[PDB]
């Protein structure tokens, strides 16, 4: 069985993150709707270590500030690697997708939604890769 | 007491009877879109719902 | 011919996964449908070793929650090393394609149906690779 | 001149194949058409030796069994080297593509038709590769 | 922690560049719009050093002189590793994108606004990567 | 100046290939058109020596036999690398582009129509890149 | 810094080319327009030294002669290294693109317009990157 990654790196250096857990509730009383009033109710918790770097490409939807007929929008992603199990939404709960606050391009700090998480159930190891999209600014996602 | 047969009786029994009438005429075999199987040996014709309409 | 892949590895890890074979039947005694009320009939049986592996892009139809007009779905794939021989559908018959339960990203376990199968008949080892696709969320797939 | 090419190899194991030749005819005595009621007339033989091997990517349209309106289909295909030298059809004639049996991802055997052949006219040795591609289920190809 | 790349190179040339903020402001006393008529207030400064690249591929799109409608329009692009902190622009405020003057194809210098910015919050050493695109002759961009 | 490749090879066999001219002439005594009925005049010579290659992908448009309305239409192409020098068409002359005669996947020769040529004018030694397309069945190109 | 790049090479042979340079002039008297009868005035001059070579793909918009609904038409492109500053076309100017004569695959020579440069600003050595279309047959180009 795998041995040398089964431990914690000596070379590079790691850090850790702030989180946070999601789900939603209905809180209108006569609305005959699942959705009601949505609302969302937060837990927070940190990740052990993990490792951020930014995409590798230019391609024209992964630039940071974008053109619309609005405004100069904002945009912003990552990849991080990790050893803590984040998760996400699940159809048929009232369990949304994990969320984690790290830097963005502008000098601020904002909330990214977590949208693929890679595991290898066959292996052991507990080391996960996940791919996260800065939430929309003026809004906590969905 | 006063019974009668619902839109969803009479929904389902219009299929069945439109597929006993290619069986019994064109000899072929006959199949729905309800639920997918693979696909079946020789001719065969394929019956769909496609569309429905209201008069007000 | 081949001596040293025609042996159970030594040094990576591989773990047994289990699986169940799939048929149909028809069911309603009147419709002259070849359909009727279809059900499916298993029959469950386990792989000798096997090795799980994700996705390697961020392709936008390779994530895992998926943002549609209905609601946040979601969805899960992966490529598997086995020496079990798996068999996908054959058709003007009754058998249906082969699935097997491994852990998805949202923490639980579901099943996941054979959609490609590689063989090589000229070699001789008994060594294939498979990619599955998860079965949908509160059904048990086609 | 190549020399260590010329002959044939002693590490990688190779396997012998079956094929058969294609033409067709036409059996209508009354009708105008040169298709007439068309019939195809064949003629055994094997590959001297051949490798088998399947496709290398997981694009949709290489997968086996694949969802249509009307059920699951079939599909398979191959890149096999051989030393045999195997024709595809010509125009203006009554001679068809050969074909030849391979194992399939169902576990049965089905007739390959060829469709791409690679020759190197200048170099000398008698070395090829083709792809095939399974017929479809049901039928004999055209 | 990182060592060698926290600290300048010995080996390759870097050069300093010139920059300057942007902010805007509304000029109209009546109009009802927050547009009004707009203005831009530069602040400039330098970059401590600075390495600047072309665009690597012959794309139709990253060709300097494009044939229009009107005339041979003009464009230009650039990537640059520098060790000073640039921002894009941040919506519901009142700054824009970072600019940087540069020279040109045509023999002349022109200013770049920054596009895409890439940081690497975990590792911890000051280096960044920049996406700039030639402002439109004639204009100072938006 | 280079002195290797000025020199023929030693190691890898090459062949000579035969060519020919072609132009066009006008036959028709009243048709005021240029092309009136059109001929073309053939001056056959070969090529020193030449190296033959086939195309290295399975794109469906280099596959040899071809499924269309009307019948299994045949394709055929080949990379060449010769010492000789070889023209296409050029406008405003009387001048066709040369052709030379290959093998092909069904068994027979036919003529290839020159399409792309490579030449190096900074070097000085006389090799050349050619890309040829079979002549469609039945005719004798354009 | 930089020193060996910044002299000239000793291995690899290397020729100088022919340029011209170009404007553009109006010429009617009583036309209002600024296009009037538009003229080009050249002065030519020399590239101290250059390497010439040639597209390296094979698609369809890079083969030499193409097939339109008029007759096969001629293309030829380049890509070119050279110490010498060469400049495209400046906007709200009366400066166009240079040019430089080169051999084409026909035989003859033609110009070649200058449509993308690439520059190193920050390393300081005079080495560029060319890319050349040649100019359409029968005209001077644009």
């Amino acid at each position: 069985a795998y041995s040398l990654l089964s431990s914690r790196n000596r070379l590079i250096p790691r850090v850790e993150v702030q989180c946070r857990k999601r789900e939603w509730v209905k809180t209108d009383p006569d609305s005959p709707f699942l959705n009601g009033g949505r609302e969302v109710l937060y837990t927070p918790f940190t990740a052990v270590e993990c490792t951020v770097q930014p995409m590798r490409g230019k391609a024209i939807r992964d630039q940071n500030n974008q053109l619309m007929i609005g405004g100069e929008e904002d945009y912003d992603s990552y990849t991080v690697y990790s050893e803590t199990l984040l998760f996400r939404a699940r159809e048929g709960t009232e369990h949304l997708s994990d969320q984690m606050l790290l830097p963005d391009s502008g000098g601020g700090q904002t909330w990214f939604t977590v949208m693929k998480a890679d595991m290898y159930p066959s292996s052991g190891v507990p080391r996960y890769r996940y791919y996260l999209i800065a939430v929309p600014v003026g809004t906590e996602g969905g | 007491p006063l019974d009668f047969t619902n839109s969803d009786v009479v929904m389902g029994a219009l299929t069945k009877a439109v597929g006993r009438l290619c069986l019994d005429v064109t000899g072929y075999d006959v199949v729905e879109a309800d639920e997918t199987i693979p696909k079946p040996e020789g001719p065969y014709i394929l019956v769909d719902l496609s569309l429905l309409t209201p008069l007000d």
